[PDB]
RNA sequence: AUGAUGUCAUACUUAUCCUGUCCCUUUUUUUUCC
């Protein structure tokens, strides 16, 4: 039984919907617990081949490492027509980048992510890591607070949330440093 | 179609034709030859005396293994000349 | 061998005349020809050339691109990388898909060709590999996933396991599917890891699939399993976690529990 | 080389005749309405110069005015 | 260290002529010697002496002058075992002592 | 992989995966001077009497199978 | 057990029962040199051999007898073959007393035809003109007749292959797949032949066409069966007009069904190698790797008893063609099972008392045992030999060619070790030696060849010193046979390093240089390379500057081929030995000569310019 | 070996290079499409 | 809101391919004469 067996676990929350169809439960309870390891990914279940190009569409095509930028090479890469292409062969030109390679020596050594307990999954980008207590700046310009965000001045009086219970914002009853008011 | 007989390795020393001469067998790339080929007798006889650990000719020159598949140890297992099926 | 006795100006119309000859259906031809490319890489050095690799329309699939990417490595390699890789990277901003993947073979061959000395430039690519291996299209996770590979026996023992651990994170996804190149690939990235970041941090992530309901990811988990269980199965030892023992059986090894 | 100037000249003219289409962060074309992904933007015009495409706007289309 | 791989146990013959190597189980293997033409020692290929699920408690050179060599394999089977739910096999079960012969002319290890 | 002892497969068994790792963790045991030395110490045997009571637990480890 | 010989005398009773097959018997009793062992095994076996009913029955009844005994101290197919050589001494007997064109009989007419046809009479009067009809092809031939035309004006039917596209039908391939022709459509079994005809997609179209047909076709082996496939598939890779590429495609389809079908195919197995025998025997290399590799898969697919059940009729068969392409045959399959599985059975055949035909045949494959799995024969040497050396005095000569041959085939994959399991094989050997004529004596001369390397060298000194007489006195025979073996003797022989020197320089090589070196063998191709390898280790003994000296002249010899001969051989010699031991004039007479022959060259070949 | 059958591919791009260069250039659209001619595209065309 | 079935179509992958290769198919009623 699915439910008895959510008694025999130190934290039986790990056993889940087809969990108790498992050859082996009275293990894999055991083991999914253990202390260190990692979840499954949680793509299957869901028939969709683990993306779509919905969220993908937003994104950047890329953006360089500082230490990369400060170089210089980014406005050196930058058009020709056929014949100026059989030109650049009959003329040619030398020396367009013309880089230091006192700076290609100095930025990678003179100048020059997470932690085991977290792992990837399709949608996952921002979220996890906006939320109460939790906001960006720009918003915070708009509000034009200087360095509570005032309305956990009237989460003092109507109550926690019943939304996020969990709730702690800072001065109430969470004893808060930058942007970030309320865990 | 195509596979390794894996074989005991022997003492015997790899041989290359022209065509394969530079490959390392497994990784399929030319790169830090290290190490040496072994392959069994039973493997390596006769008309294969020198012969190709793979099309056939004669070999002109010895195999060395990267240094890829050195750490990952797969230079220990069996005889690689690859016998079609 | 020579190499003084031509003016540079030849040279690099020997460049532009050499491109187009990577047509070639024969293999010699073409490994002739990109160790020529790296020779006279040496001759003149790597910005101007390396810029006229990544001129490259791409514009036919392997019969070859990929050996302007392997040119792309010789001459990284012919004078330092330490020099080249920003304008390289710079270049995987372009919107044009296959040569974003080209570059991404460039790190791969790269890493392969440069060995211990990648124990800098690693930081520079993990994010690079990051944004790529987040998929955009399967090849990205496939050719990123081979960079990561070889990247990882590269590296070995030096210390950087750490940044090698956060870009396994974003590899792992990629376990399932069907492919056989990107499952390939994915498997010759996980082995690499295996040895540079040792079997327990693997193991930790391969524990929960092994007894799974599935059918899919039992047949995974324990392909991946024994890839980590074959090598290095010495060292394994440690790391099984403690299982409670059951009715007919004693599942405790209490060798491990004797204190003096 | 001849065949990279074919691939620039069928992005355009497939720019011309051209709300839909799009390329995404890698280099392929896309209808977001579909959710096709198209190999040459040609090839998936042809597909966004298709009857199925065109209906799914319209149910897309009736769904978003009811 | 391994279950399967040699250099666990180690023997050879009196006269030296082949020294046969072997792991706890399922592998035993015989490198055999000769001393090349300037009397410098020449390592042959190996031999094979494969028994499956065999557990190996000691191996020990045999003395037998100027023959075909000898080896004594203290050996046990749990195939027995693993195939007795009952538990019986855990018991009853004789640790096999088998003498393997190389034999130079046929060149291969035969139980 | 198959002639390769301790190959897992889908449909392995609890009991089966937990021999393997004891009857591995008892060649490491045989293997290293050391760890062989420690448990001599702790309880108090020989080094053969240590290796001859593994030796006996090679095949019975847990006990029967299921 | 001496109860297992009455006892052997019971089976043969009980199983001559369930007549007279000799080798299923000593199948059965091959168990016994295992005593105690033997276990259901041999219940599995001889399951297939005889009817698998039976099967049950005599196993059961065996094993009760023998652990009784132990405490106190297909066959139609047979049946056709059978009938077959009776007809055969019917017909081949009626001449004494006294083709395919032989008169035929409506069950032998419903025989050939496949199923939906109808016979007619039209009349009983236009069948009593198809009588009349032999006579009156004489008679009405000799008569009034003729054919005219007029002038006057004038529907058209006919059809390719139409759906589609359907690629194009050759005018035979018709007969094969006139059932795609017809458009009726669309209303089981008769829609999985005919969507099977996607096997005319691989066999003609564009190599596309032929790509996806074939992927197709791989997904539904599981579909559709092995019945309905070799159903259609067999008439094609029998057809008479099959090209190359064709049959290549065909026997690519096989594979790649052979992959997955397992316990399927079963009933079909002869029905495959039947065809697939020939592909052993060719002149095409490519064709017999493939071959051998079907057949491994068929035999490693389908079970052993399966194979050896199979195969047995076609051990006695008249042909020996069929007996050779088998024996081949069995050299795959015990390379893909392993010899020790398939020894009994051997170990059975080489003691049939039957026929000398059965023993030829399983001799042979002992022999193309030897040559497939050449060096890995090493563990089983031994009960091979034991095998093989009772027909070495056999009444027959054939057995006895055959069997020295064989012995041949395993000293020289057994090149050296295990001489002393050649051992009783000898001393027969050297005593036939010397009293043979014709070609089983040079077989002979084949076999001792390959063993001297494997003697020591104070027995294989007198031995060989035996030997030499027969071989020079046998230079001279003008069979080719002959001097490939002789050759490849001298070889071995002298190039033994327990041989001295001036004797071969004095008894030798006159001889050799005047009968060997002619036109007559640089022409082939075999007696070429061997003859330059020979030549080489003379060289390798007795030096350099005699053989080159002697050969030298003939560098400005007209032919080509020739010149390409010596070239080579001086080629190698210079290779080894190395150019110090050359004088001056010779050295003279050498570089004119490599210049001479340079100079003229019909063909271009790296052999002069290496040379 | 140019010869083929039509695809709705090349046939859409054959009406949007038809409405932007005009009927009497030939050479010019059949240079976009791989695998046809000028012949071939004006024929398919009418 | 991506299931199944279709011989539509295009991209793409594998430093895969394109030069290696003929050598034991030699099978027959034994039959080379000072
Ligand atoms: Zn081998
Ligand atoms: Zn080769
Ligand atoms: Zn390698
Ligand atoms: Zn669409």
């Amino acid at each position: 039984t699915v439910a008895e067996l959510k008694q025999l676990v130190a934290r039986p929350d790990v056993v889940e919907m087809h969990d108790v169809t498992a050859q082996d439960p009275k293990l894999l309870v055991h083991l999914k617990a253990t202390r260190n390891s990692v979840p499954v990914p949680r793509h299957w279940c869901f028939k969709r081949k683990y993306l779509q190009g919905k969220r993908g569409i937003e994104k950047p095509p890329f953006e360089l490492p500082d230490f990369i930028k400060r170089t210089g090479i980014q406005e050196m890469r930058e058009q020709k027509t056929m014949k100026s292409k059989m030109r650049e062969k009959v003329r040619p030109k030398m020396g367009k980048i013309d880089i230091d390679y006192q700076k290609l020596h100095d930025a990678f050594f003179k100048w020059q992510l997470t932690i085991h307990g977290d792992l990837y999954y399709e949608g996952k980008e921002f979220e996890t890591r906006k939320k109460p207590g939790d906001l960006s700046d720009e918003l915070r310009i708009s509000l034009g607070m200087p360095v509570p965000p005032p309305w956990l001045i009237a989460m003092q009086r109507y109550g926690p949330p019943p939304s996020y219970p969990n709730l702690k914002i800072p001065g109430l009853n969470s004893p808060l440093y930058g942007d970030v008011f309320g865990t | 179609d195509l596979i390794f007989c894996r074989k005991q390795a022997g003492v015997a020393i790899g041989r290359l034709c022209e065509k394969c001469d530079g490959k390392c067998v497994i990784c399929d790339s030319y790169v830090r030859p290290c190490t040496l080929v072994r392959i069994c007798d039973e493997c390596n006889y006769g008309s294969y005396q020198g012969r190709c650990v793979i099309c056939g000719g004669p070999g002109v020159s010895d195999a060395y293994y990267c240094k890829e598949c050195t750490i990952q140890e797969k230079d220990r297992d069996g005889c690689p000349k690859i016998v079609n099926l | 061998r020579g190499a003084e006795y031509v003016s540079a100006r030849e040279w690099m119309r020997i460049c532009f005349e050499l491109l187009e000859l990577l047509k070639a259906h024969k293999k010699a031809i073409r490994r002739a020809t990109v160790n020529t490319f790296g020779y006279i890489a040496k001759a003149i050095g790597p910005h101007d050339v390396l810029a006229t690799l990544l001129n490259n329309l791409k514009v036919q699939e392997r019969q070859n691109r990929v050996c302007t990417t392997v040119a792309i490595a010789i001459v990284a390699e012919t004078c330092s990388p330490f020099t080249v890789l920003p304008a390289l990277m710079n270049e995987y901003r372009v919107p044009e898909l296959n040569v974003q993947n080209g570059v991404l073979k460039s790190l791969s061959f790269l890493f392969e060709y440069i060995g211990e000395m990648g124990k800098d430039y690693i930081y520079a690519v993990t994010p690079l590999l990051e944004d790529a291996l987040m998929d955009r299209d399967l090849v990205h996770r496939q050719t990123a996933s081979a960079v990561v590979q070889h990247m990882s026996l590269g590296v070995y023992g030096f210390g950087c396991e750490d940044s090698l651990n956060h870009l396994l994170n974003y590899v792992w996804p990629n376990v399932f599917e069907t492919s056989p190149h990107v499952i390939q690939a994915v498997m010759g990235a996980l082995e690499g890891l295996r040895v540079a970041i040792g079997p327990c941090r693997m193991l930790q992530y391969c524990l929960q699939g092994l007894f799974h309901p599935a059918r899919k990811v039992r047949d995974v988990y324990w392909k991946i399993y024994n890839s980590i269980y074959i090598g290095s199965q010495d060292a394994l030892i440690a790391h099984y976690p403690r299982i409670y023992n059951d009715d007919k059986n004693t599942y405790i090894r209490y060798e491990l529990d004797y204190i003096l | 080389s001849s065949s990279e100037s074919n691939r620039d000249r069928r992005e355009r003219l497939r720019q011309l005749a051209l709300p839909y289409f799009m390329k995404n962060h890698l280099g392929s074309y896309e209808c977001k309405l579909c959710l096709t992904l198209h190999n040459n933007e040609g090839s998936y015009l042809a597909h966004t110069q298709g009857k199925k495409h065109q209906t799914n706007l319209a149910r897309r289309a009736a769904k978003e005015a009811k | 260290c391994r279950r399967i791989v040699p250099g666990q146990f180690l023997a050879v013959d009196p006269k030296g002529r082949a020294v046969m190597i072997s792991a706890i189980e399922k592998q035993k293997l015989v490198y055999i010697l000769n001393r090349d033409a300037a009397a410098r020692l020449t390592i042959s290929s190996p031999l094979e002496a494969h028994k499956a699920n065999t557990l190996v408690y000691h191996v020990v050179g045999v003395d037998v002058g100027f023959e075909n060599p000898m080896f004594a394999c203290l050996e046990m089977d749990y195939e027995e075992a693993d195939n007795d739910p009952t538990g019986e096999a855990a018991a009853n079960t004789q640790q096999t002592l088998t003498f393997y012969e190389l034999d130079l002319g046929l060149n291969h290890v035969v139980r | 992989q198959s002639k390769y002892i301790g190959t897992g497969h889908a449909d392995t068994t609890k009991w089966e995966w937990l021999v393997n790792q004891h009857r591995d963790s008892y060649c490491s045991y045989m293997g290293h001077f050391d760890l062989l030395n420690y448990f001599a110490i702790a309880e108090n045997e020989s080094k053969a009497r240590v290796r001859f009571n593994l030796m006996e637990k090679m095949l019975q480890p847990c006990g029967p199978p299921a | 057990a001496e109860k297992a010989k009455a006892g052997e005398l019971k089976v043969v009773n009980g199983a001559a029962a369930s007549d007279q097959t000799p080798g299923a018997t000593p199948k059965k009793l091959s168990s016994w040199d295992q005593a105690e062992t033997p276990g259901h095994t041999p219940s599995l076996r001889w399951d297939e051999t005889p009817g698998r009913a039976k099967g049950s029955e005599t196993p059961g009844a065996t094993p009760g007898s023998k652990i009784w005994d132990p405490t106190p101290s297909a066959e139609t197919p047979r049946t056709d073959r059978g009938g077959d050589s009776i007809g055969e001494t019917p017909t081949p007997g009626a001449s004494k007393r006294k083709e395919r064109n032989r008169p035929l009989s409506d069950e032998e007419l419903d025989a050939m035809f496949p199923e939906g046809y109808k016979v007619l009479p039209p009349p009983a009067g236009y069948v009593p003109i198809r009588t009349p009809a032999r006579k009156l092809t004489a008679t009405p031939t000799p008569l009034g007749g003729m054919t005219g035309f007029h002038m006057q004006t004038e529907m058209k039917s006919v059809n390719d292959q139409p759906s589609g596209n359907l690629p194009f039908l050759k005018p035979d391939d018709i007969q094969y797949f006139d059932k795609l022709l017809v458009d009726v459509d669309e209303s089981e079994e008769q829609k999985e032949r005919k969507i099977m005809k996607l096997l005319l997609k691989i066999k003609n179209g564009t190599p596309p066409m032929r790509k996806a047909a074939l992927r197709q076709i791989t997904d539904k082996a599981r579909e559709f069966g092995a019945g309905p496939l070799f159903n259609q598939i067999l008439p094609l890779l029998m057809s008479p007009t099959l090209e190359d590429q064709e049959r290549h495609l065909l026997v690519k389809v096989i594979d790649r069904i052979l992959y997955k079908l397992d316990d399927l195919v079963r009933p079909y197995v002869h029905k495959i190698l039947v065809v697939i025998e020939p592909l052993l025997i060719d002149e095409d290399y490519y064709a017999r790797v493939e071959g051998r590799e079907i057949i491994s898969n068929l035999a490693k697919a389908a079970g052993l008893a399966t194979m050896i059940s199979t195969m047995r009729p076609d051990i006695d068969n008249m042909d020996e063609y069929v007996r050779n392409t088998t024996a081949r045959a069995f050299a795959v399959v015990a390379s893909a099972l392993g010899i020790p599985s398939l020894l009994p059975f051997l170990k059975a055949v080489c003691k049939s008392k039957k026929s000398w035909q059965a023993r030829h045949t399983g001799i042979k494959i002992v022999q193309q045992i030897a040559i497939l799995m050449g060096c890995a024969i090493l563990p089983h040497l031994r009960s091979l030999v034991e095998i093989i050396e009772h027909g070495l005095v056999d009444e027959q000569q054939k057995v006895r060619t055959i069997s020295a041959l064989a012995i041949a085939a395993l000293a020289e994959a057994a090149t050296p070790y295990g001489i002393e399991s050649f051992d009783s094989v000898l001393k027969p050997l050297w005593k036939g030696i010397r009293q043979h004529r014709g070609k089983g004596l040079a077989a002979f001369l084949k076999a001792i060849g390959y063993l001297i390397p494997l003697m020591d060298a104070e027995y294989a000194n007198y031995y060989t010193r035996e030997v030499m007489l027969i071989l020079i006195r046998e230079f001279q025979s003008p069979d080719e046979e002959m001097k490939k073996i002789v050759l490849k003797v001298v070889k071995q022989c002298c190039g033994t390093d327990g041989v001295e020197a001036n004797y071969i320089k004095t008894e030798i090589l006159p001889p050799f240089f005047k009968h060997f070196w002619q036109h007559r063998m640089a022409l082939d191709r075999r007696n070429y390379r061997q003859l330059v390898d020979t030549t080489v280790e003379l060289a390798n003994k007795v030096g350099a500057a005699e053989i080159i000296s002697r050969i030298v002249d003939d560098l400005k010899d007209e032919a080509e081929q020739y010149r390409k001969m010596v070239m080579e051989t001086i080629e190698k010699i210079m290779g080894n030995l190395g150019a110090a031991d050359i004088d001056h004039k010779l050295e003279e007479q050498l570089i004119d000569g490599i210049l001479y022959a340079f100079q003229e060259q019909t063909t271009e070949d790296s052999v002069m310019l290496n040379g | 070996i140019k010869g083929g059958v039509w695809r709705n591919t090349e046939d859409e791009i054959l009406k949007a290079a038809v409405m932007k260069y005009g009927k009497n250039q030939w050479s010019r659209i059949a240079s976009l499409l791989h695998r046809k001619s000028a012949k071939q595209c004006k024929a398919r065309w009418y």
